[PDB]
Parts: structure tokens; sequence; C-alpha cells
């Protein structure tokens, strides 16, 4: 049955050949016709935007208009061909069957839409599950992530036949020309391949981001279609701004592919004002969650693990980590695993995890999804109850704590004794699951002693019971560093390389034998964490260039292999209270 | 038909007759000029208007709704469409197509049934069914009304299409697709811009268990929603959905067929769902002043039980629990409580439990998917994840029988539940944070049946310290036998061979509103406190750490709650203090 709408083609055809002709860079659509007519391009793309000026460029001089922006969207399907239609005639067996160029439209930008006092709906970015069924044939964008790419295949578009009795080529098992429908005698069709359209086409799958699901919900899906020259423009895990057209008693619904995009002096001044307050190194440390008590040592191993140490490539192939890793030991109740939860918060790339990895898909990868450690990648790892993971959780520890794969972590364990209360009497080994060939692979290995006394619990119970009371730390004459600039200046720091002198070259070494040759008394005496090995002279390397890369140093001093000197003394002072 | 006709003008006289059916239609379409989100085209009708008005169309719609609600529905919308002229340039096109739906209130006589009592004497009627969603199905749209335009003829062209869903009654099929030409023949331009489409989804709805007899499998029926009905529930919600009972297809009467096995299809047509004082709060707040208040409400909590006062006096703790808190650096405090219990099993502790899970009004039932970190798949494929009882038990409470016979899998997850409050769940494709503030009360027995009272539970039940560590109380109860006494509590038993409603109030009203803060007179109890216990080096439940002193704030503002005073005070650290000696000890 007929029935009629205020959609009129002859306008809008008329204004999309005047707006080709008309619209300047000469034109530059036609100069793209051009560049197409000289056979150095493949494809073209619309620009609404070009459009929607256009249209207030006929607004503002008093001509006719029509919402031809609005017709394209409501309507892309059908319009597509009109762009192809006017290009076929205005550019520089039937057309459509041999056209081998590809057309696509990009989408209206809000700024756009804004200054000529329009919303701009369809660019807006909208989540999969936003889009309803009164978005079918309307070209749209879609904000999301990619989570999976097909490979390609072919997409024939017209399948073309060659036929013995007349030699016509027929497009679409016998031959449907005109001679051989006259004649009695048909000649039968064969597949010519070669002669048939292949059009290059991928699937592709975009989901909603966390952020844009609603509560308690799983992030929907939707389909997108990529054809033409826009292939390989989507990979899977890239957070894009897809546009396309919407495409479907009950129908499925996918969307075609048109567009397709990726996603100091204001932090200085910052910088400047905590470079005025001064004692960077010990605000920093100072800083790092208030509310816990005062392990200021131990919290700097923190600042350092944080900022962390300098890869160094050497050469060959052969690999120096840049990471460093922190052990913290302690018996149970001490609320040490709040700590794990501040340093995951603070740093950006901070993963938890606690006991044995989640359904043993947490570590390595199950058919690939990563687990924890190569979620990490490039980031920070918090462990709570480090030693009742299993030996395959704890093998595959190992080769990060070795490799770094990828798993470029800084690993920060925190584990309870193994016999539920430590017994200072025993070696660290006796009373931890871990053994030395895991632990010696760690920087720093502070130990926590709950020792019952009346005068470090009193200090403690103050400072928890205050923290309760009131929003703050009762030391209140210390105003901390707030996350953000304290992640800001770790990033700050993270792009200086400190590198050593001659001068602390020396001291270096001197440090290093002055305490190897005395700590075999340490290991004789059979009271001390472990015996001085080059994990001594490397640490403090490490941790040196921490320091220097702390202080945004461009060069290592002696006071911070001094200051990582005394912080590597002052951890075996926990094994003697 | 001419009666289709007179059944519409007979449902206009009654949007007429009571115009506060159609005055509420005029705020709705002067709601939605005004945003040029939209309210939907849905009005809910009381059927004892509709009773009172036409006795036979209010039947109609319950006993014939093939042949009443079609008409009632074009009168609604015929009203909608006439009353106001839509000047919208382009939007009165498209948006003002959209036919108007109907909905149901009131009384529904004899159509209120279960999906036990829906049988097939109830088909082809409009009833009010109870059950719980089960599981939902995938949403998609469904074409309604097809939109082309005839390019070679200049003029636009247009097709409805019916289903044996949307149709009430037994209309011609209209299997065919969107049409590529029309009567003339010309090849139609298509307008999807300009084409209406709804859509659809499918939910399984089953008999709630609580009146399902045993001996039987459980009874589902599936229902139909769409439009506005499409996304509005998720699976296990307690729903009660008014729709028309449908059967569909055919039990093998085409051809031959004649197999006695194959039986009709049926659904519902749903279009309805329904999810699901002052003088009390002034005499709330009047019996807190009272010295014996919270005794009194230690003993209205388990009447069954003889003695347990301090057990009792904790439950009313860990129902008013303590306040959480928020820093400046990002972090928060846990505030919630848990209590554990230990001993022989059959001694007062499934009493106990049973009391406390039939009282609080967030009760949740656990024994050795509670983890929430698993999916079902619905029958086309497509998978969701399924709720658990820590996560379902946010602001809660959670009753746990036969914790010893938990998993060690469960045990990893709760490790962040009662310490962090939140559930971190990592999956092949799935991560997610979900919180889980929920108080924990459980109940655990030795693997001899009787307790070695000389030993703690790390050796009398095994498990680990730190998952033991994580309960604020700890009770052990073992029936040693005096003999006079246990006379006292048999008789009861023999004799079978402060009220709670209003409890209930107090305890909600009092979370409700008084959120206590510390006070410096609690501040040297805690910390002399915390160090005596420090000092103390003889043997007790447990020993002295940081989370002990974390307990004595909890338990002192939960004493404060039931003081309902927004600061603590010295007696509620005074009490915290003699509780938790009582359970070390
Ligand atoms: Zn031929």
């Amino acid at each position: 049955p007929s029935i009629q709408l205020p959609v009129d083609y002859n306008n809008l055809f008329n204004e999309i050949t005047d707006f080709l002709v008309t619209f300047k860079q000469g034109p530059k659509y036609m100069a793209m016709l051009q560049k197409v007519a000289n056979r150095e391009l493949n494809s073209v793309i619309i620009d609404l935007d070009d459009i929607l000026q256009y249209q207030n460029e006929k607004f503002l001089q008093g001509t006719q208009a029509d919402d031809l922006v609005s017709a394209i969207q409501q309507n892309a399907n059908h319009f597509t061909e009109l762009f192809c239609r006017a290009i076929d005639n205005n550019m520089p067996f039937p057309p459509n069957l041999t056209r081998r160029y590809f057309l696509y439209f990009k989408p209206l930008s809000q700024n756009c839409a804004r200054r000529y006092r329009k919303k701009a709906i369809s660019s807006k970015p909208l989540s999969v599950r936003q889009i309803k069924g009164d978005f079918l044939g309307q070209l749209i964008t879609v904000r999301g992530i990619i989570t999976r790419v097909s490979d390609v295949k072919p997409a024939v578009e017209v399948i073309a036949y060659t036929c013995d009795q007349c030699g016509y080529e027929v497009f679409q098992s016998e031959c449907t020309s005109e001679e051989c429908s006259q004649n009695q005698t048909k000649g039968q069709l064969f597949m010519s391949t070669r002669a048939s359209k292949f059009s290059a086409f991928q699937e592709c799958k975009i989901q909603e981001l966390s952020q844009q699901v609603p509560v308690g919900h799983i992030p929907r899906s939707l389909n997108i279609h990529v054809n033409g020259t826009l292939v390989r423009s989507l990979s899977p895990g890239d957070i894009v701004d897809v546009t396309g057209i919407f495409l479907p008693l009950l129908t499925e619904t996918y969307l075609e592919a048109q567009f397709v995009r990726q996603h100091t002096s204001d932090v200085e001044e910052r910088v400047m004002e905590l470079i005025t307050s001064g004692d960077v190194y010990n605000r920093l440390a100072k800083s790092i969650a208030p509310e816990i008590y005062g392990n200021l040592d131990v919290k700097k191993a923190l600042l350092l693990l944080l900022v962390g140490g300098v890869d160094k490539r050497v050469g060959d192939g052969m690999k120096i980590r840049g990471d460093i890793n922190v052990c913290l030991m302690g018996d149970p109740g001490v609320a040490k695993s709040q700590l794990l939860k501040a340093i995951c918060k603070i740093s950006p790339r901070g993963v938890y995890t606690t006991g044995k990895g989640s359904s043993g898909v947490g570590l390595t990868a199950a058919v690939l999804e990563g687990g924890a450690l190569v979620l990490a990648d490039n980031g920070i790892c918090c462990i709570d109850e480090f030693d009742k993971m299993d030996e395959s959780d704890r093998t595959a520890i190992h080769e990060v704590m070795e490799q770094q794969t990828n798993a470029r972590t800084s690993i920060l364990a925190a584990a309870n004794p193994l016999y539920g209360r430590y017994n200072p009497r025993l070696s660290p080994l006796d009373n931890i699951n871990l053994p030395a060939a895991l632990l010696s692979r760690f920087d720093i290995l502070f130990l926590m002693l709950d020792i019952p006394s009346r005068d470090d619990d009193e200090k403690l119970a103050e400072h928890v019971t205050y923290v309760h009371m009131h929003n703050k730390q009762p030391d209140l004459d210390f105003t901390p560093v707030e996350p953000s600039k304290m992640r800001e200046y770790i990033a700050y720091a993270k792009t200086k390389r400190p590198v050593m002198s001659e001068a602390v070259n020396d001291y270096v070494v001197q440090a290093y034998i002055r305490l190897r040759q005395d700590s075999k008394r340490e290991m004789d005496s059979k009271f001390s964490f472990g015996q001085a090995t080059p994990r001594t002279l490397l640490g403090i390397i490490r941790l040196s260039q921490a320091l220097a890369k702390l202080r945004l140093a461009d060069m290592v001093d002696i006071d911070d292999v001094e200051e990582a000197l005394r912080l590597v003394r002052v951890s075996k002072e926990s094994l003697y209270q | 038909d001419a009666v289709f006709g007179d059944r519409v003008r007979r449902f206009q006289e009654f949007l007429d007759t009571f115009t506060s059916y159609r005055d509420s239609v005029r705020s709705i379409q002067v709601y939605n000029s005004n945003n040029a989100n939209i309210l939907p085209h849905r009005i809910i009708i009381s059927l004892d208007d509709l009773r009172e008005f036409d006795r036979s169309f209010w039947s109609g719609i319950l006993v014939e709704p093939a042949y009443f609600i079609p008409p009632a529905e074009k009168a609604l919308t015929d009203l909608a469409d006439s009353m106001d002229d839509v000047p919208h340039p382009n939007a009165s096109a498209v948006s003002s197509r959209h036919p108007w739906k109907l909905s149901f209130k009131g009384s529904f006589g004899a159509h209120a049934l279960s999906p036990r009592t829906l049988t097939a004497q109830h088909l082809n009627k409009l009833v009010s069914v109870e059950g719980i969603v089960t599981k939902t199905s995938l949403v998609r749209p469904k074409l309604i009304r097809s939109v082309h335009y005839a390019a070679k003829t200049g003029r636009f062209h247009y097709r409805d299409y019916t289903d044996a869903t949307t149709t009430l009654t037994t209309r011609i099929p209209t299997p065919a697709i969107y049409p590529t030409e029309d009567t003339e023949g010309n090849k139609l331009t298509t307008e999807y811009g300009y084409s209406t489409f709804i859509d659809h989804q499918r939910i399984t709805v089953q008999e709630m268990p609580e009146m399902a007899p045993a001996g039987q499998l459980p009874r589902s029926i599936d229902v139909i929603l769409d439009d506005d009905l499409v996304d509005k529930t998720k699976p296990g919600d307690r729903v009660n959905v008014v729709g028309v009972f449908k059967s569909l297809g055919a039990g093998g009467m085409n051809q031959s067929n004649s197999n006695t096995l194959i039986g009709f299809k049926t659904l519902i047509l749903g279009n309805t769902v329904y999810p699901l004082t002052d003088f009390d709060i002034r005499n709330i707040n009047k019996l807190s002043k009272k010295k014996d208040i919270f005794d009194i409400l230690s003993q209205s909590l388990a009447p069954s039980i003889y003695g347990h006062d301090h057990i009792k006096k904790a439950i009313l703790l860990m129902l008013m629990g303590g306040v959480e808190k928020n820093l400046e650096n990002g972090s928060h405090l846990r505030g919630d409580i848990n209590i554990l219990m230990v001993g022989d099993p059959s001694t007062a502790k499934s009493q106990l439990l049973r009391f406390v899970l039939n009282t609080a009004s967030l009760a949740i039932a656990t024994t050795g998917g509670l983890t929430a970190a698993v999916t079902t798949d619905r029958e086309t494929g497509e998978r969701r994840l399924e709720a658990g009882a820590m996560v379902l038990a946010d602001r809660g409470v959670v009753c746990i029988d036969e914790f010893d016979k938990m998993t060690d899998v469960d045990r990893v997850a709760i490790h962040e539940v009662m310490e962090q409050q939140t559930v971190t769940i990592a999956k092949a494709g799935i991560h997610t944070t979900l919180n889980a503030r929920c108080s924990v009360i459980a109940a655990a027995n030795p693997v001899f049946g009787q307790y070695d009272v000389n030993r703690d539970p790390h050796q009398n039940i095994a498990l680990p310290d730190s998952l033991l560590s994580r309960f604020d109380l700890l009770f052990v109860v073992t029936d040693d036998i005096n003999e006079i006494r246990d006379r006292s509590i048999s008789e009861h038993v023999l004799r079978t061979h402060v009220t709670i409603p209003f409890l209930r109030k107090y305890v909600q009203y009092a979370k409700e509103r008084v959120i206590p803060q510390l006070t410096q007179e609690a501040i040297n109890v805690i910390v002399k406190n915390y160090t005596d216990l420090r000092n103390d080096d003889n043997t007790k439940k447990s020993p002295i750490t940081a989370r002990t002193l974390e307990t004595l704030i909890r338990l002192a503002t939960a004493h404060a709650k039931v003081r309902l005073s927004k600061t603590v005070n010295k007696v509620d650290a005074k009490v915290a203090a003699n509780l938790l000696r009582f359970a070390l000890l």
C-alpha cells in the first residue's frame, strides 16, 4: 500500500551533486575524484562535517537547503548508492556489477554540531547496550573495545559465468543471455572465478568497557563488519570509536564499519610546589598510607619499588631487569594486607591477588586468556599469603621473577608464618614455606614481628584508634601528597635515567667488598637472612638507580648508595628483636 | 468486523467515563513534548473500574482476550493519536506511529495462579501468575511495520506484519520478508529510518519453592515480553506477571503424526510485570533509654534457647554493626562484625541459626556457586553470571551451617569477603569487582563429634588460623549435663511429646539513622585494654592482634546503635572489653 513521507530524494540528489561540484577544498571532493580519475586512489571518504558546513553555508546565504546529513543519518543504506551514482556520472553490463572502488562516510564531530547549534546524536559515543532497534539502518558512532577479529575471507558480491554457446559474460547453470534464450541450444555455465567480484571482508566484534556496564550485568557485544580498503583497521584489544551503519519476524543485528579511530607545564607547577616543600624522598614515603603504622623504612622500599629501577639491555640479547622485588613477612592480624591494597591502588598497572591462583587460571594462561602476572605487564603485582600457593602457582612465579615474561612485573609479596605464629629462634626459611631459591631473587626482604611490647603497642593503638575516630592520621602536622600527584611524580621520575659516575663506581665496589667480607660472619652465625652475593651488588645498583631517579637526578651520587646500603642493613634488624 | 468497532468505541467510552486514565496520558504527552528520554506508551487499567463500567468487557479481557484486548488497544492508540496534533516536523512520521499498550491491576478474581496451578483449562485467558525468574532469553528487535519508497512511481509505500505471538486473535500469518517490489512491480527503495521495530525477549517463570510439595518435579512456564518490558527483570527475581496464557503450534495434527506423546506448546503473553511508623519509631527511641533494654532485647532473641546470654547479645551487636569510614588517600574501613560457633553438632547450633535466619530481614542460608564467579547459559547458548550468597548478602547477614564442610575454593574466596568486603573476580574473559559487605554467622563441629574443651578449634576442627582470625566473635557450646538444669529445658521439649515484629523495627531503625562516631572516652579504654591483652601472656582462645582492637571499636559502635547515640561513650567500650574477654577465655 502506498504512503507519503516528507523525504524528497530529488532535492537531496541535486544537493549532493551541487555539494560535490561547489564545496571547496578548487572543490575538495572533485580534487579527490580527480585523484581517483588519475588512478591514484581506490576509496572515497565522505565527510559529513563538510556536508553540514555546506548546509550552514547555504543556510547563512539564505538559499534552499534540506537536512541532507539527517537523511543520510536515517537511511544511510540507500544514500551510499546515491553518492556512488553521483560519482559514477561526475568522476573525471550494469555499472554496479563492475565497480571496484569503495565509499564510506565519516561521522559528524560534536564540536561541529555545537558550533552549528545542533545535536549530533548519531555520533555520540554511545555503547552497544544503548543501541535500540530504532537505530537499524542508521549511521551511528559506537565507543567500545574490540575483543575478536577474524582473518581475511573471500566475499563474492557478483558471481561471473562464461558460456560456450555465446561467449557472453553472465553475472549473478544455464546461460541467461539473449542469444541462448533465443536459441534452442544453451551452453552450460561454469564458474569464472578470475572474473567474479571479490570483496575483502573481515569479522570484528566490539564490547562495552567495564565503566559502561550497569550494576552487576555482563558487558554486551555487537558485530562489526569491515569491507573494502577499511580492512585491517581493527585489531583485538583496541579501544576504538567506530562509526558504521547499524543493520539487521525476529532480526539479528550487525554493523558495517565506515570510520575507525583509536583512543608538561600543567604538572610541572605541582612538581615545583613539591620541590618548594622539600623533603621529597621522605614526604612521599610518609604519604604512603598514613593510616598504617610507622614502618617508614619499609614504606621507603615501596617508594623505590613503585619508582622501579632502570632496565639495561646489555647486548647480544642479554638482559638485566629494571624491576624491584620486595617481600612482606609478618604475623597475621597486623592488617599488613592494607599496604598491599594501598600500593596496588596507587600504581596505575597494579594487580592484586590472594593465596593460590584463582581457579588455577590465575597464573599462566588458559584457552589465550592471560593470568594476573600477564595482566600486570609493565606494572606491579601484589600477593597476599604467598606461601600457600601451589607448586604450579609458584613455578610460574619463578619464571616471571627471572625472565619477566610478557609479565614485566614488580612483585610485592605478603605471607603469614608457616606455623601461624613466628619463632625468631628459627631461621626465616624454617618459619616459611618458601625456599632460598625464590627468596634470593628478592631485593628487600623485610620481616614483621608482632612483638608484644607496651611501649610500641601504645603508640600503634593510639595511631589506629585516631584513624577510626578522625578521617586523617593523628600526625596532622604532616600534609600527605595526594595519590594522583604521587602517581604523577613517579611517572615523571620514570622518564629520567640516572647514570653511574666513576666516583660512585669505586664506592659501590668498596662498599660491596666491605659488606661481603663481613657478611661471612653473619651467615656463619646462622642469624641472618642471607649471605652477601652479587644480589647485594646488583641490588644496590638497582636501588641506587631508583633513588637517583627518585631525586630526578641525571647521575647517581654517593648518598643514594649509602641510603641504599642503609635500608638493606635496616632490614636485618627485624631478626634481632 | 462491525463487532470490532463496537468494542473500540466501548473502550473509548471507558477512557472518557473515568478521566483519571486519559489525563495521565495527557501528562505523558506533555512530558514527551518537553523532551524534544521518552515515557512508555503504556497505562494500567483497574479491572474493578472496568468491572463496574462494563461487566462483559471486563470479563472479556479475563475470558476472551483475543476478541476484547485488540479493540481496547486500538481505542487507546486512537485516543493518543487524536488528543494532540503532533506538530513535530519529523518526529510525527515515526515516533507518533507507535501504538499504545495496556496494563492491568486490581482484583484478578479466579485468575490468580501459579505455574503448578496453571493448566489447560486456563488457556486463552488473561491470568496473573506468581513465580520466580529462572532465566531470560536474548533481546532481539522484531519487525512490526515496514516503510519503503517506490522510486519509479515517485511515492512511498508501506506494509504491516502479523505474528502468532503479537496477534491474540488467529490472523492470517505473514511470513513474507521486507518487500523488494510492490503491486506496481517496481523495485522499492528501502526506508530503514521510517520503518518500525520492536524489541522482544523470552523469560521462564517457575513455581516458588515455598509452596512446592515433595516428590514432584517443579513446574515452569514461559512468558513473552516486548517493547518496554524487554529488559526489566534479571534471573532469580520473584515476580507476579499478568498475561494471556495461549497455546501455539499443533500437537501432530498435521498429516498423520499420531504419536500419543506429542502435546501442544503453551506460553503466556505477559503484558504487566510486578517484580517482588512514627509511633513505633518514638517507641523504639524511648525504649532505648532504659538500662535493661540491651538485656531485654537479648532475651527476646532465641526464645527456644535457655541461657547463652552472651551469644544472644552477640547476635544483637552483629545486627547493629559498626560504622564504615573513608580516607583522603582513598582507603575504606570495614565496620561489620562476624560470629563463629563451634562444638557438638546437634547442641543448640542449628536452633540458634534457625532463629537468626528466620528473624533477619536479609538472611541467606549457606552450607558446604556462593563465589558468584560462574556463568549459566541460555537455551540459545549465550551465558550470564549467577549471583552468590556472599554477594547477595551485601548489607545483610550470611547464615552458614556445616561451615567445616565447605571447600578450600570457598575459603580462599571468603578471605577477601570477610576482610575487604569485596570479591575480585578474575576469570577467562570476565573480570569485575563486587561488593561483599555482609555480616557472617557460621557454625562448625569437631570431627569426633565430642568437643575437647581443653584445646582450641585449631586442633579440634583444624581450620586455617588466617580464616579463623576473620571472625570477630567465637563461641564454643557443649551439652555439659546438669540434670536438674537440663530437666528444666527438656520439660518444654517433653511438653511437645519486646515483640519480634517490633524488635525487627527496632533493629531496622537503629541502623538506619544512627551512625556513631568515636569519642575521647573510649580512646583510653581501647588502648589500655588492648595493651593489657597484649601484656597477658596466658593462654586464650586466640592471640591478641590489631584485629582485636578493630573488633572492640566495631562492638562499641554496635552498642552505641543499641543506645541510638551518634557518639560513643565509655560504657560502650566497657561492654565490648568485657564481652571480648568472655570470648577469649
Ligand atoms: Zn550463452
